[PDB]
This record gives structure tokens, sequence and C-alpha cells, in this order.
């Protein structure tokens, strides 16, 4: 497998790391903040002939796209971005269902 | 809850989405007499610049 | 000399009916689309008054 | 064979322009300045293709 | 021969890519990594169907 095919097989096999190639092979390894907490070790002969690299809290505000290499790492932080308000938007949903039961229930 | 006169949210939220169909319904009816899905920045502005240097 | 600059007068005035003719057909369709869509547009303010009769 | 001659780098010229000047938008497809580009073409990261123009 | 095996060693990238591209929304329909899914098309509980995409 080259490089760039190399970042596919990861995506698939979980869904708890997105790869990516920016301009010469280099991964860009992510990690979801909100579900992913803590320093992300990396091991195993591959990871030794690449680089392991630095654990680097990225979010929207700083979510640049000049080069392909942000924009591959662009989408990783919008989908964990999308994911967390979508899960925010169900707890308010929640609030909604759990608040109409309690307007019924008063009345009786 | 409120069977009342002054406020009617049911009218408020068909007006919204009314405003959102023909806001899209707009924006058609003159990609197809110009022929041109791009014909303002706001459409795409990447597609603009590529388009034009095209 | 003269087929030479007769050649060089052609081209630059003497317009080939091949890309000349598809263009005038091109254009025949957007007429014809474009008022079309006067059909359709001329009835949006007809919508308008079908609110409230 | 020094008029064929004259042809050939005549010829060879040509060749060295088409590398020059088939560019696609102020790119260059065959100066050899076009490296490996990776075409996103997947509805997620990563799954690109990439293609090298030598 | 060298061509033609360009033209399988591209299309064999095409199915490898394809296995792992399928998602249907962040699963993994054909790269092995969906196993037996059982979906409950009843209305009380346990009665499901088994599907398995190898």
């Amino acid at each position: 497998d080259d490089i760039e095919e190399l970042a596919t097989y990861i995506n698939g096999q979980t869904d708890m790391i997105k790869a990516s190639v920016d301009e010469e092979g280099k991964l860009q390894l992510f990690t979801d903040n909100n579900r992913i907490d803590g320093a992300a070790t990396f091991g195993g002969a591959l990871a030794g002939e690449l680089g392991i690299g630095a654990a680097q809290d990225v979010t929207v505000d700083t979510l640049d796209v000049t080069t392909v290499g942000g924009a591959q790492e662009s989408v990783a932080i919008v989908d964990a971005a999308l994911k967390y308000v979508d899960s925010h938007r169900a707890e308010l949903g929640a609030f909604q269902n759990r608040f109409n039961h309690a307007i019924n229930n008063l009345d009786n | 809850m409120a069977v009342n006169v002054n406020t009617n949210v049911s009218a408020m939220t068909a007006q919204r989405y009314l405003t959102s169909a023909t806001n899209a319904q707009q924006s058609s009816m003159e990609r197809l007499s110009s022929g041109y899905k791009i014909n303002s920045a706001k459409d795409d502005a990447a597609g603009l610049q590529i388009s034009n240097r095209l | 000399i003269n087929e030479n600059v007769n050649a060089s007068k052609s081209r630059i005035k003497d317009t080939d009916f091949a890309k000349e003719t598809t263009a005038l057909t091109k254009a025949q369709i957007l007429s014809q689309a474009s008022s079309s869509v006067l059909a359709q547009a001329k009835q949006a303010p007809n919508s308008a008054l079908a609110l409230l009769g | 064979r020094v008029a064929i001659q004259e042809e050939i780098t005549a010829l060879n010229d040509e060749l060295n322009r088409v590398a020059e000047t088939t560019s696609f938008g102020g790119n260059k497809l065959l100066n050899g300045t076009f490296a490996t580009k990776s075409f996103q073409i997947g509805a997620d990261n990563g799954e690109a293709v990439m293609l090298n123009i030598k």
C-alpha cells in the first residue's frame, strides 16, 4: 500500500481515529476532543518508521485552509464539532420532551 | 396554551419556510435562463475564481 | 502572393459556418429557455394573490 | 542533413514549449513542477487518490 | 503487458478503496468491520433478523 491508501485503511478500520496525507506523505492523525480525551500513544514498527508527532490542540477558530494539508485536517475538526453540536442539541430535545410530559402531568 | 389572536406562531413558521422556499426558487429560474449555475460570487466563491481563470 | 493573401483574408474576416451555426443554434436554446422562464416568472405575483382571495 | 537538422531542432523547441505551455489555468501539467497531487474523491477525509505527472 | 499491469493495479486500488469508502453514515459496509447486525423488525423484543456483510 502506498502512503495515501494507507490513510484510507486506517479510517475504515476504526472511527476513533481520522487520518490523512498533507503534501508529502505526512499523516495528520486526528482525535476528537469530546470522546478521546488524553494524549494518544503510538507504537509498532510502522509508527517508528513514520513520525509519532506531538499532540497539537486545534479548534474551529484556528481552523485554516490555505493548503491541502489543512484542508484534510479541517473536515476532521468540523466532523467532531458537528457531533458535539448535534449531541448537545439532543440534550435540549430531551429537556423539551421531559417538559412536555411535565406540562400535561401538572395539569392532571 | 393560548388560543389568542395577537400572535400566530403557526403563521410565522409558515412565513419562514415560505421565505426559504422562494429564496431558493428565486435562486433558480435564473440558472436556467442564464445557463450557468455560477453567476454571482455568493453561489460559490471558490468556483468563481477557477471558472474565470478557465 | 494573391493566393496567400486571400487565404490570409479568411478566418480574419471570413467566418467559418461551423462554429457560427453552432453558436446560432445554441443562442436559440437560451432564447427559448429564458422566454419559457418568463412564463413561470409572471405567475409569481399570481401566487401572491392566491393566499387571500 | 543540415536541412533535416534544422527541422529537428525546430521540432525540439516544440517539445520544450509544449512542456511549458500546457497549463490548465496557471498550473503546469508537463513541466515537472506538478508534484504528487492528491484528489479527494471521498465523502470523509483521507480517502483520496494521488496522481503524479512526470 | 506492462501497460495492462498498470491498468490492473490501478483498478486493484479501486477495489480496495471502494471496500473502505462505502460507509452509510460512519459505518463500514464492505470493509469487513461490519459484523452480524440484528435488525428489530417486530413489535416485541428479541425476534430480530440477523444480517452479515462479508
